[PDB]
């Protein structure tokens, strides 16, 4: 009592306990109050929170960042690739050209880097003091517990408050995956894919208003582009229902629901699969493919 | 703003780390000079005036480093560090205690006074007793040291509660 | 090594730096009278090994990019104490390129510098001279923090029941989420957002701005540490371990006749 | 036991280490949460604001509102007006209530040297430094300390005492 | 301003406690000085007296010592500084029963 | 991995050396003992009243 | 009846940073302890709880990394480590240490491990008594963050 | 090794485990101190009791320790 | 005052040497736009960027407002733990099926001709580099290990070199103890010889 060798605060020892201990009426009463569920395969909530198109999990600003810095240094670049003289054939000039573009981007990268750890930084001020970005009653359950120590509603506004405390160009939410959210919904895929050609087109016009071996390499340029970017909205768009009704091999049907099975398991693989069972006659799964559009699709 | 750095005392530089030897050395020297010639090179009081004015730089500077730099990390040291001095305190009585009772302890001895029974009334409590050490007293200043010892306690118990 | 300085001062038979040598340490007459003794061959470049060593190697050495980078400043000392440097170094740069050319969206790239050798004692970390303050923020962080504890022995040590250490009620609640979103009327409630953990995939590489969105190109450097006291790799999925017993084998057949005539005494 | 002896849990080793009933209190508690052991004992006082403060050169670094939320109480004597509120522990957040009357402890002693050595003295990373002329009588102490030691080795050396000449 | 407050330094039990320590322990040095040099009969130049007079002489200077600490304790505490947690305070009280 | 417990790295001891060492050593424990307290004769004593000698 | 004010605390500065966020210092000076021999064996047989770990990924992928967060200056090279035997041919006498550059993907081929050691710098408001009682916005805090990333700022030792 | 004495007998089970192995630890501790105490005591006092039958050996028809070393009163 | 630096961007010091740039050190001098963009000069390079970024911000908009302006007609709230921050992934990385397997072999031979065998390489070429640096009187580079070195493993090690090593300290402990009272006393039981 004489002396006091504390610290600033004890290390605290969780307290399982257990599962709660509901009898029946309680049990009953849970029951009756609960909404109509649909539990939901492993394989369900994979697809639809797999990792397709954001590949880094880059946040909104991060990507608004990226292309604005683009737009930024393309709008450079004739003036750096401006009067570029060197002793050498035309390969040669070609390669100091790409040099130098290669030396623009170079430096544009850099600047995008800095604002990206600047902000970074912020976010990383926000986390240190949050009990002085806080108002009661959340302030002390900050101030007193961890973010693995706090209640789940608490940890849940907590983060929400210190998130909105920024403003809207520092909000760290990840941003929309372009290839979920058209694989989730036909229309959007729909519209994704008249926007592509839309571009197509315009370029295509753009181009021919340019001199003839431009109007070639660019015009290359323009289909590869179409073609990589219709498969990267969705790599399945060549398996239509036509093209299911028009195979007739175990492999190749075996293959589509594969590559469907990947990419979002939706009634095409009712298709494929009623396809795969009438050709083999599989009435177990013909069974199990009526109770699948009865209830899974 | 400022930016954070370690729990730990970081430390400042100080005049203390050689003004202390070399009060030490003062102290020393001017013992030797008073052993040599048998006068003071310096009056007493000047000397004890410089000793005590080197010391007051111990409660200015923890003044101003618990206004600013503590926590329970630092409290803890200086607590283990206070215990630690007072075991060496303990150990310094301990030794010195040690050189009191060498010679008592062993109970023969050479007197130069008489000390058997049935030659005089009172040899036989000659090596035995030293009548002279002002026992009355002594139970006085026991008594105020208790008197502090426990006033010091309650008081200090009854602020920490 | 070592910087001579000015050759020029130094040769001269008769210098204030060799007398005082001589009085104080790291010279004398035995120098004076028998320098092929005392000084010999002495330490500096050896322009003979340097040549054979140029010419015992391969048309690497006309397609490898060294002489234009920073390091060009140490070609002598590479070519004269590594044998075979210039092959070596055309695969390291073939490595390189081949990672580049890749069809993986995010190219990996090993960084090996002298910060990537663990120790275990803390002052070997250090450059030398070490800097007048130290672990001024603080000492080390463990792995290990970031791994779950041991709960049972933990619930033993205290004398708790820890029966149900396994057994654990189940969440389901909106409450429990930040992170939502909307995919095709769906709106899916999943994970919170943590801070700092949860950028680490964005703030550890480095895009091509000049690659279309559909075919991106990212760069990042890879990090390796190493304890030098293990004799064994595990590199993880970056390198199979049949792979890396392949490279060995391959690497030491081939490194061979540049190392054939020698002797370690 | 020798465990409670050296500052342990004591027999039992699951057991926690503050006994508040013999003094040994947790300081950081009481601090941040003021404190909750005496918390059966003692109650919150409900209902002079601390506005009147906010031209004060350290208070006035916080909002109006802030002050205004502030309440007073001279301190001494129970406010006959004034409810009580009951203080219930394991709640962190009832000593944090702008509802409970508080005491302007601004006008202490402490308080005033604290913020002197803050806002009132030129800033000085040494404390010695803070006094200049202590810190010229410690140097001049040094060297004064120096030459008597040069002088007594000087003089017992050579055994003459420099007072004859 | 900062200006001292008799009022405030009697109304607070620190100083009280110091103070009222230090004077029972210069009491307490007066009277062992009074028994020291007109009391005993033997020096310390004898076999019991130098070692008698050497523990005490020690315990002696422990008290000075810790009077000196008691002064200071009772200056802080008529300014205010000293709090329930002190370790000035812990170190004094330590001091004192050792 | 703790790779120091007790169920890893248990190297038996052939039986031609564990003859060999538990054969040594309990023999030179034996030598060393007998010759340090038993093989002590230097403390020889000589019972003889017949020595003895006075004026 | 009467009324009793406790005495409060008024050290400011590390104390007062302290008592702030007793959480987050916490963590930084909180001892943590390691098994014992006993402990050890005891540990070593426990059962694995569920047959996830067959199917899922281990904490320390390159895809699922462990990430770990220091104190200090922006860009400084990070302390981290390892207590040893991470995989069955890694030493495990003593904790072995390590130096990496902050905010990038390192590999450890001894245990082969992926960590993410980072940096988060512990920017404060300078404690002399004008902290701020309720909640601030972002624009004095903008100012403060705009000088310290510009020049730099002083360090509390 | 060192196998824990309490398990085959049944003590100290009403404590955590590592804390029955830090009793058994101490009672190993215990025991290896009283080994060589144990051997050293049992030399002395047969030093002792060979004395005494020196003694009594030799002093048997003495007139002056014949009824005190011979008898073994005060050896 | 001398040569006070003015900001306080990042500079190359003792406590902090950055992240090293692997691909300027080896593409130094050389272009990187033939192996990422083959067969394309510095103008298509652009407008194919200039195309694929409007294409791109179109795709970003109708996502966002896909995504923005649907109606809900399901809520999924996954299941986790209580005190658990995120469910855990339900994604394996284990092969199941034969399919599968084929897959990820394919996958892998891609990956071992263009991703590991330069691994490798680049980490052997590390290695010798290392040497290199410390080689020439530096370090110690020479004075233990090598190709040549003979590593053995823990139970080898014990079983062929520490126990038939303590045998022989054995067998030399007594027969040492032997010759030297022999040597000493000139007898082997009977302590000095002539003299008892
Ligand atoms: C390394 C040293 C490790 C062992 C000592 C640890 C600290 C002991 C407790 C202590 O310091 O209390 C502070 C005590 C006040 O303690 P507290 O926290 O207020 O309350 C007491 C506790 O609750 C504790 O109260 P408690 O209920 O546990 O009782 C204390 C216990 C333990 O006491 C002892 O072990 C005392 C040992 C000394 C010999 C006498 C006992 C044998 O005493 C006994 O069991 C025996 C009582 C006396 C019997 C006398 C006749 C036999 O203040 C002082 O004693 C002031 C003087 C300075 C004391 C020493 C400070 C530490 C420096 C090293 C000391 C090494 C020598 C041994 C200590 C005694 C002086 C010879
Ligand atoms: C809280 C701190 C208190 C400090 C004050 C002292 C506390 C009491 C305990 C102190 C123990 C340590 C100091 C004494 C040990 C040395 C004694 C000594 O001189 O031994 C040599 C003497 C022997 O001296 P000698 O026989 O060689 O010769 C004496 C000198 N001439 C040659 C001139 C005759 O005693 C011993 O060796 C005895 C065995 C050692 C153990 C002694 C234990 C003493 C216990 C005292 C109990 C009562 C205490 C309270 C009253
Ligand atoms: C038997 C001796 C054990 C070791 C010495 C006692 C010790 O370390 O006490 C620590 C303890 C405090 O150590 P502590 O800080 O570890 O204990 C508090 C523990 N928590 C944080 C969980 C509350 O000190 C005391 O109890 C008083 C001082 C004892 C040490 C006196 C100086 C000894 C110098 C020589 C060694
Ligand atoms: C440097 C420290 C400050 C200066 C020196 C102080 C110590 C001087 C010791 C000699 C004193 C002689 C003297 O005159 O005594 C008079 C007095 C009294 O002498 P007296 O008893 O002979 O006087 C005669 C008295 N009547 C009338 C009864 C005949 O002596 C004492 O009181 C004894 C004090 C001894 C010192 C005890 C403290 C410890 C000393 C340092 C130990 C350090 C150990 C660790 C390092
Ligand atoms: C004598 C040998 C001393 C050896 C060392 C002892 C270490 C004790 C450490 C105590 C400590 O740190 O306490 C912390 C405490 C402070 O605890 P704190 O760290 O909680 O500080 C709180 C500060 N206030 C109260 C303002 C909020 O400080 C002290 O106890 C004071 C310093 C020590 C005493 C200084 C005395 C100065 C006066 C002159 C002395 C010289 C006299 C010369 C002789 C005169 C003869 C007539
Ligand atoms: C045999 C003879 C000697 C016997 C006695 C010595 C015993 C052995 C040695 C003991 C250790 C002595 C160490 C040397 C001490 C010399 C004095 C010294 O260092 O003084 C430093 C002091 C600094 O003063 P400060 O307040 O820090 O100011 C900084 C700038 N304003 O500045 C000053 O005090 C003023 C400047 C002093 C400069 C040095 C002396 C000339
Ligand atoms: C905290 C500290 C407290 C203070 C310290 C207190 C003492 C510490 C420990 C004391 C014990 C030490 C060892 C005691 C054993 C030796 C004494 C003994 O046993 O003596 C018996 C014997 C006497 O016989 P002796 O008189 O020589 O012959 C008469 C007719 N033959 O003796 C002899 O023969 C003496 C000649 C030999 C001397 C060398 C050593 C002999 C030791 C063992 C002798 C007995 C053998 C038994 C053991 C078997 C060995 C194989
Ligand atoms: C550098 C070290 C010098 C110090 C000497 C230490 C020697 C230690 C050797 C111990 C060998 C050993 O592992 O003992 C275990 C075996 C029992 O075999 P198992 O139960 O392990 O299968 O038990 C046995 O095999 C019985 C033999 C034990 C006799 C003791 C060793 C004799 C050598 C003395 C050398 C001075
Ligand atoms: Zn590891």
């Amino acid at each position: 009592s004489a002396w006091n060798f504390q610290e600033l605060m004890e290390s605290r020892i969780p307290d399982y306990k257990g599962r709660p201990n509901r009898s029946g009426a309680e049990l009953e009463q849970v029951k009756a109050a609960l909404p109509k569920i649909e539990f939901m395969t492993s394989y369900e909530f994979d697809v639809l929170t797999k990792t397709r198109s954001n590949l880094t999990k880059e946040y909104s600003y991060q990507r608004d960042m990226r292309l604005k810095v683009t737009e930024l240094m393309l709008d450079e670049a004739p003036h750096e690739l401006e009067g570029l003289a060197v002793e050498g054939d035309a390969a040669l000039k070609q390669l100091a050209e790409l040099k130098a573009l290669q030396t623009l981007t170079e430096y544009a990268g850099d600047l995008l880097e800095g604002q990206n750890q600047i902000v970074q930084r912020v976010n990383d001020f926000v986390d240190s003091n949050p009990v002085y970005l806080l108002d009661q009653p959340l302030r002390e359950e900050a101030r007193w517990n961890l973010l693995p120590e706090m209640d789940h509603k608490t940890r849940s506004l907590v983060r929400t408050e210190l998130r909105d405390w920024l403003p809207a160009e520092y909000r760290q939410t990840r941003a929309v995956d372009l290839q979920q959210v058209a694989a989730f919904s036909p229309p959007v895929k729909a519209d994704m894919f008249r926007a592509i050609e839309a571009r197509a087109k315009d370029a295509e016009a753009e181009i021919r208003s340019l001199p003839p071996a431009e109007q070639a390499g660019l015009l290359a340029l323009v289909k590869d582009n179409v073609a990589k970017s219709k498969a990267f909205i969705d790599p399945t768009y060549d398996i239509t229902p036509e093209a299911i009704n028009a195979c007739n091999d175990v492999d190749a049907l075996r293959a589509m629901a594969h590559r469907v099975t990947e990419y979002s398991g939706d009634a095409r693989l009712l298709a494929i699969y009623g396809k795969a069972a009438q050709l083999t006659g599989d009435t177990a799964a013909q069974a199990i493919l009526k109770e699948a559009k009865d209830l899974v699709f | 703003m400022i930016l954070n750095t370690n729990i730990n005392y970081g430390g400042r530089n100080s005049r203390l780390c050689y003004l202390i030897p070399l009060m030490v050395h003062t102290i020393f020297l001017y013992l030797a000079y008073l052993i040599y010639y048998n006068i003071n090179l310096i009056n007493i009081y000047l000397l004890l005036i410089i000793i005590i004015f080197i010391n007051i730089e111990w409660p200015l500077v923890i003044i101003y480093e618990y206004i600013y730099l503590t926590n329970y990390n630092i409290q803890n040291n200086l607590l283990y560090n206070i215990a630690t001095f007072i075991f060496l305190e303990i150990l310094l009585f301990i030794g010195f205690y040690w050189l009191y009772i060498n010679n008592i302890i062993h109970y023969p001895n050479n007197l130069p006074y008489n000390n058997n029974i049935a030659v005089n009334l009172l040899d036989h409590l000659n090596h035995n007793n030293n009548t002279d050490i002002c026992l009355y007293i002594i139970l006085h200043n026991l008594l105020l040291l208790l008197y502090v010892t426990l006033i010091l306690q309650l008081v200090h118990r009854y602020v920490q509660l | 090594g070592t910087n001579p300085g000015d050759i020029a001062l130094n040769s001269k038979r008769f210098t204030v730096g060799k007398f005082v040598a001589w009085a104080c340490g790291g010279w004398g007459l035995k120098d004076w009278i028998f320098p092929s003794l005392f000084i010999g061959r002495g330490d500096g470049p050896d322009f003979d090994r340097i040549v054979k060593h140029t010419l015992q190697s391969s048309s690497a050495i006309e397609k490898v990019n060294w002489f234009d980078s920073p390091f060009a400043c140490y070609t002598e000392w590479f070519v004269e104490h590594f044998p075979g440097f210039f092959d070596s170094r055309y695969r390291f740069e073939m490595s390189a390129k081949t990672i580049l050319a890749n069809k993986y969206p995010i190219k990996d790239f090993p960084v090996v510098d002298m910060r990537s050798w663990r120790s275990s004692r803390l002052f070997d970390l250090f450059e030398v001279p070490h800097p007048e303050h130290t672990f001024v923020f603080g000492g080390p962080v463990l792995l290990n923090t970031e791994a779950k504890r041991a709960e049972r022995l933990e619930q033993e040590w205290h004398g708790k029941d820890g029966t149900f250490v396994d057994v654990h009620p189940l969440n389901v609640a909106t409450e429990s989420h930040t992170e939502v979103s909307v995919i095709g009327g769906i709106k899916v409630y999943n994970g919170v957002w943590q801070g700092g953990k949860d950028s680490w995939k964005r703030d550890s590489a480095k895009p091509e701005l000049t690659a279309p969105f559909h075919s991106p190109i990212w760069y990042r450097n890879m990090f390796i540490v190493k304890n030098a006291d293990q004799l064994v790799e595990h590199f993880g999925e970056n390198l199979s371990d049949e792979t890396w017993q392949e490279v060995r084998k391959e690497h030491l057949a081939f490194h061979e006749r540049f190392h054939k005539d020698y002797s370690f005494a | 036991m020798l465990s409670r002896l050296l500052h342990g849990p004591g027999s039992d080793k699951g057991h926690g280490y503050f006994h508040p009933d013999h003094g040994l209190v947790d300081s950081a508690a009481q601090n941040i949460r003021g404190p909750y052991w005496h918390a059966e004992n003692m109650q919150f006082m409900q209902q002079e604001t601390a506005a009147q403060s906010s031209k004060l050169p350290v208070l006035s670094a916080q909002d109006g509102k802030t002050l205004q939320k502030i309440q007073l109480t001279d301190g001494s004597k129970v406010p006959k007006a004034a409810t009580l509120v009951k203080w219930n522990p394991k709640s962190v957040h009832q000593w944090h209530s702008d509802d409970i009357l508080r005491v302007d402890m601004t006008k202490h002693p402490e308080w005033v040297r604290t913020m002197r050595m803050f806002h009132g003295t030129v800033w000085r990373h040494r404390p010695e430094f803070r006094h200049p002329w202590f810190s010229r009588g410690s140097r001049a102490s040094g060297i004064i300390m120096l030459v008597f030691g040069a002088v007594a080795y000087g003089e017992i050396t050579f055994g003459k005492r420099l007072g004859g000449v | 301003p900062l200006v001292f407050d008799p009022k405030r330094a009697f109304n607070d039990e620190i100083f009280l406690c110091c103070s009222l320590c230090c004077i029972i322990f210069l009491i307490f040095l007066f009277n062992q000085y009074e028994e020291f040099a007109h009391e005993l009969s033997f020096d310390i130049r004898e076999q019991f007296g130098l070692g008698f007079y050497m523990l005490l002489g020690l315990h002696g200077s422990h008290v000075i010592f810790g009077t000196i600490m008691l002064a200071l304790l009772t200056l802080w505490g008529a300014q205010g500084s000293v709090g329930p947690q002190s370790h000035a305070l812990r170190f004094t009280s330590l001091y004192v029963h050792l | 991995y703790f790779t120091r417990v007790h169920k890893y790295n248990h190297v038996p001891v052939p039986f031609i050396l564990n003859v060999g060492m538990s054969i040594s050593i309990v023999t030179s424990f034996v030598y060393f003992t007998y010759t340090s307290l038993w093989v002590r004769p230097e403390y020889d004593r000589v019972v003889d009243p017949s020595k003895a000698y006075v004026n | 009846d009467s009324v009793h004010v406790f005495r409060p605390e008024f050290a400011q500065g590390k104390f007062r940073i302290d008592l702030d966020q007793p959480a987050k210092q916490n963590k930084l000076q909180q001892q943590i302890y390691t098994l014992t021999d006993d402990e050890r064996e005891m540990y070593e047989d426990e059962p694995y709880i569920g047959v996830d770990h067959l199917y899922e990924a281990h904490k320390g992928s390159k895809e699922n990394p462990v990430v770990v967060e220091a104190i200090g200056v922006h860009g400084n090279d990070v302390f981290t480590g390892c207590l040893g035997g991470c995989h069955k041919d890694a030493a495990d006498a003593v904790a072995y240490y390590t130096i990496v550059p902050p905010n990038t993907l390192a590999v450890c081929i001894d245990c082969g491990i992926h960590f993410v050691a980072r940096i988060n710098e512990q920017l404060t408001f300078w404690p002399d008594g004008t902290q701020p009682w309720e909640k601030v916005d972002f624009k004095a805090v903008e100012g403060f963050l705009y000088k310290h990333y510009k020049y730099g700022s002083p360090l509390m030792i | 090794v060192f196998p824990s004495i309490t398990k085959p007998l049944g003590l100290f089970k009403n404590l955590p485990r590592q804390h029955r192995a830090a009793r058994d630890a101490s009672i190993w501790l215990a025991i290896l101190t009283a080994g060589p105490f144990g051997i050293f005591i049992a030399f002395k006092y047969y030093a002792d009791w060979y004395d005494k039958k020196l003694l009594m050996e030799y002093y048997k028809d003495s007139i002056v320790y014949g009824e005190t070393y011979g008898k073994g009163k005060y050896v | 005052l001398g040569h006070m630096r003015v900001g306080a961007l990042w500079q190359s010091n003792a406590n902090s040497r950055g992240l090293p740039n692997l691909l300027k050190e080896v593409m130094a001098a050389e272009p990187i736009y033939p192996y990422t963009h083959p067969g394309l000069s510095a103008k298509q390079i652009l407008w194919n960027t200039k195309f694929n970024l409007k294409l791109e911000k179109d795709l970003i908009s109708i996502a966002e407002s896909a995504v923005q302006s649907q109606t809900v007609n399901k809520v999924v709230i996954p299941t986790m733990l209580t005190g658990d921050v995120n469910p855990k992934s339900p994604a394996s990385v284990v092969a199941k099926d034969k399919y599968q397997l084929a897959k990820q072999m394919a996958e892998f031979q891609y990956k071992k001709s263009y991703f590991e065998k330069p691994w490798g390489y680049m980490f052997a070429y590390y290695c010798d580099e290392d040497r290199a640096r410390l080689c020439g009187g530096i370090g110690y580079v020479g004075h233990h290990g090598g190709g040549d070195a003979e590593i053995l493993s823990y139970t080898e090690y014990v079983s062929t070199v520490v126990y038939p090593t303590i045998f022989y300290m054995a067998i030399t402990f007594v027969v040492s103890l032997f010759l030297m009272y022999y040597y000493i006393y000139g007898t082997f039981f009977s302590s000095t010889r002539n003299r008892f």
